[PDB]
RNA sequence: CGCAAGACGGACCAGAGCGAAAGCAUUUGCCAAGAAUGUUUUCAUUAAUCAAGAACGAAAGUCGGAGGUUCGAAGACGAUCAGAUACCGUCGUAGUUCCGACCAUAAACGAUGCCGACUGGCGAUGCGGCGGCGUUAUUCCCAUGACCCGCCGGGCAGCUUCCGGGAAACCAAAGUCUUUGGGUUCCGGGGGGAGUAUGGUUGCAAAGCUGAAACUUAAAGGAAUUGACGGAAGGGCACCACC
């Protein structure tokens, strides 16, 4: 802290580090991702943060899990970020 | 006036700690403000040493340890030289002494 | 101590003043 | 004092047992399982007066006794098993313990695998003395 | 209850020791087996080298 | 006994080395005569006492330096190893090369030659 | 018992070790020769010898010492069996220290035969050798998880086996030897024993058993 | 070598953890409870502090059963001493332990009400999450665990300094205060008489809660400084000290 930082215009980078409430506007860390299952074939979109058993709609009995964060996939092939 | 910054104990964040029995003074203190020490000291003497290595029956014979914990109430670690009263403003090292 | 032992004589001269008190009535 | 029928090259060996309180010291000796026993000294033997009873020549004093005889049978070499009074209590061997135990080795006598043992309980009863301790 | 006398051989001085620092810490040889040695406490003037005598050498005595 | 020459003892014999160096030898019974020529000790005693510090110290010097005295003769040779040292013609240097991470701090600054690379074991140290 | 001299009415006596030990002589012992009633051979069974091992296999640790008691006389020799192994203080003493967490179990199981025992167990995490706290502790979970496989361990080896087998386990140690190998992928885990055996039951006689054990 | 009983859970055990506080440590199982963390889930002011009133409340102590190993008020002796109704020693009743009812106190202490905002640096530490070069274990894997390097929450703490404050010891709060006002609850007014007298109330009892006045007095007290002393510690010294 030099005694002269600018509040208006944080740091592209630092802005991104502090918790997501105490950045100068509000902004989820999580996002929305088109996970693609091998076999079966359909696109069906996920939450990261899912925290429930979802399915494909056809030839799978799972296709990612909770846990205390972000889901882990089983076998999921793309999963892109959705960005909007 | 206070004289210590933690009351002369360990206890941060507790109500209560089971108390211990001082190992001469069978006194009753708290676990965390008795004063601990581990001794480890040969159970022969060093002066012995060289003596009972010499009528072993066995040719390679390293001799046990006595493994010992002791704990002191305060006013008999300080009739035994354990521990000494300090300059006031050397009260506040928490290093060991020198080996 | 004398706080300890001064409230333990006048505890006792207490009891003593009570029952001779409420003996009488 | 027959011993064992044989004597020259081998050693008939044998069991210690020092008992090494304050106040007093036991120099026991046995046969190898413990049960049958064989000559016992104690500090308290050697000594007449009682403030005596444990130092280091009491007990020099009795660990001699206590080879002469044990020579005198069978036994050549010793198993050395430790006590201090232990349960509750002091668990450091007393003054006579580091004494007899060199006055054995120096007196004849050969020593074995030598071991520690004090009963050591797992949170006992409560020690005598009182909340306050014995002050002194 | 009989034991011989020992000749010791003084190597090294200690210190004064006893109350009134009277008697006097010592280490000494033995003069058949030179590999020996003991402490002992004295009570003339010891210096170095000169040849005590030891009614029992078994003891070693520690402090005053 | 004692023998523990004071500091009046201690200055004199500091003074007198400064100045004359050159007279005061190495025995003792020619500087008891030069001490006595120089400087005025209203003593016998004194005297003595001072010129037998004087050969103390002049054994020490004819050692390394001793930090009380600044004697001419002894501060050239420091003066001469101050000048420059036995050691080299050239410089240390400028041909000597380095590891990343700097080559990226030169090329925000525009840097291109004489440099090598290595990228080191990969856990910070042990 | 003052009565004359009474070390010149003793007799001394060997004292054998079961077939899987090498060195088969523990020692002697001594016995009041046959009295009025008071036969000797009864007050020769019954008696526990505590033996290190090193003076069993005369090749391992000197720690890990076994128990052996007498069960019968036949001239002279006491022949022995198996009765339980502990270790020896200063080993165990030396083992627990400061800034570990020290995991123990115990389990109770039946050989083959009836021979019931009641085993012990102890481990000790392992400070990672390329650490730098000053600590290694466990959580409480992995402990458990750690118990459950020193326990099942530690049953299925004994469950599966006669005593003889079991003890042949005993004297190399490849109880904790297996452990430490299984209990790796939870918590490192540097020291594994089998700290104490103790006999609890122990069937009948059957002399033929025990003759098996000394041919 | 073996049997029985009751209490106690050492070493690991830490300026570590959990709980509203008192308090809480052998294994395994069942029962409900909880903080923190993650969230692009839901309701939409539901909140803070609280007279009256209410739950828990160490140890001792009371009442009725069961039990009774160790320790031990009272007590009986033995020493020590001028005396010793004490310190020390041997023995020992109530008690100490469990079940059911009472009791409501403690240096119950961080001697420091609760809620919210702002104001320096540094390393560690327990829980959760996110990112990352290696090493390591299992099936060669991936997943996961142990380690190493950072970041984010909230937690017990520590070092540091002319932020500032204070009578100072000292405090990152005991700061943002004569440049005085964020919200609200309890409570102090020189020292003693005195937490006494009395009235009320609760309790089987022991006692708790609420609680005066007459009268008497120039000081009682807090932090720090310099001495003198100590049957306190570390060095050193003298035949007006000793050996
Ligand atoms: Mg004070
Ligand atoms: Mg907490
Ligand atoms: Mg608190
Ligand atoms: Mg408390
Ligand atoms: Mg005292
Ligand atoms: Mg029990
Ligand atoms: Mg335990
Ligand atoms: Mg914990
Ligand atoms: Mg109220
Ligand atoms: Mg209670
Ligand atoms: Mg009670
Ligand atoms: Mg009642
Ligand atoms: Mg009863
Ligand atoms: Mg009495
Ligand atoms: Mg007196
Ligand atoms: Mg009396
Ligand atoms: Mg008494
Ligand atoms: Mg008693
Ligand atoms: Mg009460
Ligand atoms: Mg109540
Ligand atoms: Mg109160
Ligand atoms: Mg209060
Ligand atoms: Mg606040
Ligand atoms: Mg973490
Ligand atoms: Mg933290
Ligand atoms: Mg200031
Ligand atoms: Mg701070
Ligand atoms: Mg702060
Ligand atoms: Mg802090
Ligand atoms: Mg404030
Ligand atoms: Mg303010
Ligand atoms: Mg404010
Ligand atoms: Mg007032
Ligand atoms: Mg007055
Ligand atoms: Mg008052
Ligand atoms: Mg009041
Ligand atoms: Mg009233
Ligand atoms: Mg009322
Ligand atoms: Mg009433
Ligand atoms: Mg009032
Ligand atoms: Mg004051
Ligand atoms: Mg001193
Ligand atoms: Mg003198
Ligand atoms: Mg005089
Ligand atoms: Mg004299």
């Amino acid at each position: 802290m030099p005694l002269a930082k600018d509040l208006l215009h944080p740091s592209p980078e630092e802005e991104k580090r502090k918790h997501k409430k105490k950045r100068l506007v509000q902004s989820p860390n999580s996002y929305f991702m088109d996970v693609k299952c091998p076999g079966c074939y359909k696109i069906t979109t996920v939450f990261s943060h899912a925290q429930t058993v979802v399915l494909c709609v056809g030839c799978s009995t799972v296709l990612c899990q909770p846990t205390g964060g972000k889901a882990r996939l089983t076998e999921g092939c793309s999963f892109r970020r959705k960005q909007h | 006036t206070k004289k210590r910054r933690n009351n002369g104990r360990a206890k941060k964040g507790r109500g209560h700690v089971q108390p211990i029995r001082c190992t001469n003074c069978a006194c009753c203190v708290p676990k965390d403000k008795a004063i601990k020490k581990f001794v480890i000291r040969n159970i022969v003497e060093a002066a012995a040493v060289r003596d009972i290595s010499e009528v072993s029956v066995f040719d390679a014979y390293v001799l046990p340890k006595l493994y010992v914990k002791l704990h002191y109430c305060v006013s008999c670690a300080i009739h035994s030289k354990v521990v000494r009263n300090r300059s006031r403003e050397a009260r506040k090292d928490r290093t060991p002494p020198p080996r | 101590m004398r706080a300890k032992w001064r409230k333990k004589r006048m505890r006792r001269l207490k009891r003593k003043r009570r029952k001779m008190r409420q003996r009488s009535k | 004092s027959l011993g064992p029928q044989v004597a020259e090259g081998e050693n008939v060996f044998g069991v210690c047992h020092i008992f090494a309180s304050f106040n007093d010291t036991f120099v026991h000796v046995t046969d190898l399982s413990g049960k049958e026993t064989i000559c016992r000294v104690t500090g308290g033997m050697k000594v007449k007066a009682d403030r005596d009873e444990s130092s280091p020549y009491a007990a020099m004093l009795a660990a001699q006794d206590v080879a002469q005889r044990c020579k005198e049978l069978g036994i050549t070499a010793l198993h050395i098993k430790l006590r201090a009074t232990g349960g509750n209590r002091t668990k450091t061997p007393g003054p006579g313990a580091q004494s007899a135990l060199r006055a054995l080795a120096r007196s004849g006598m050969k020593i074995g695998r030598i071991e520690d043992v004090t009963p050591i309980p797992s949170d006992s009863t409560r020690r005598k003395g009182g909340r306050r301790g014995r002050r002194l | 209850r009989v034991q011989p006398i020992k000749l010791a051989r003084v190597t090294k001085v200690l210190g004064r020791t006893g109350s009134q620092g009277q008697c006097t810490q010592v280490r000494v040889e033995f003069m058949d087996d030179t590999s020996r040695s003991i402490i002992r406490n004295v009570k003339g003037p010891v210096r170095e080298g000169d040849v005590l005598t030891l009614l029992e050498s078994e003891r070693e005595a520690r402090r005053l | 006994m004692g023998r523990v020459r004071t500091k009046t003892v201690k200055k004199a014999a500091r003074v007198i080395i400064e100045k004359y160096y050159t007279r005061l030898g190495n025995d003792f019974h020619t500087n008891k005569r030069v001490c006595e020529e120089i400087a005025i000790i209203p003593s016998k005693k004194l005297r003595n006492k001072i010129a037998g510090y004087v050969t103390h110290l002049m054994k020490r010097i004819q050692r390394g330096p001793v930090r009380g005295i600044s004697i001419k003769l002894q501060e050239e040779e420091r003066e001469r190893r101050d000048n420059y040292v036995p050691e080299v013609s050239a410089l240390d240097q400028e041909i000597i090369e380095v590891d990343p991470d700097t080559k990226e701090m030169l090329k925000l600054l525009d840097f291109g030659s004489l440099s090598n690379l290595q990228v080191t074991q990969p856990t910070v140290g042990m | 018992k003052k009565v004359v001299d009474p070390f010149s009415k003793k007799d001394w006596y060997d004292v054998k070790a079961p077939a899987m030990f090498n060195i088969r002589n523990i020692g002697k012992t001594l016995v009041t020769r046959t009295q009025g009633t008071k036969i000797a051979s009864d007050g020769l069974k019954g008696r526990v010898f505590e033996v290190s091992l090193a003076d069993l296999q005369n090749d391992e640790v000197a720690f890990r010492k076994f128990k052996l008691i007498t069960e019968d006389v036949q001239g002279k020799n006491c022949l022995t069996n198996f009765h339980g192994m502990d270790l020896t203080r200063d080993k165990m003493c030396s083992m627990v220290k400061k800034w570990q967490t020290m995991i123990e179990a115990h389990v109770d199981v039946k050989t083959t035969d009836g021979y019931l025992l009641h085993l012990f167990c102890v481990g000790f995490t392992k400070k990672c050798n390329n650490q730098i706290r000053k600590t290694s502790y466990a959580q409480h979970q992995q402990v458990r998880q750690i118990r459950k496989k020193m326990m099942e361990i530690m049953t299925r080896e004994v469950q599966t086996n006669d005593l003889k087998e079991v003890v042949n386990k005993l004297i190399p140690d490849s109880i904790g030897k297996d452990i430490e190998k299984a209990c790796q992928s939870i918590y490192p885990l540097h020291d594994v024993f089998v700290r104490k055996v103790k006999m609890l039951k122990k069937p009948k006689f059957e002399l033929g058993k025990l003759m098996e054990l000394h041919g």
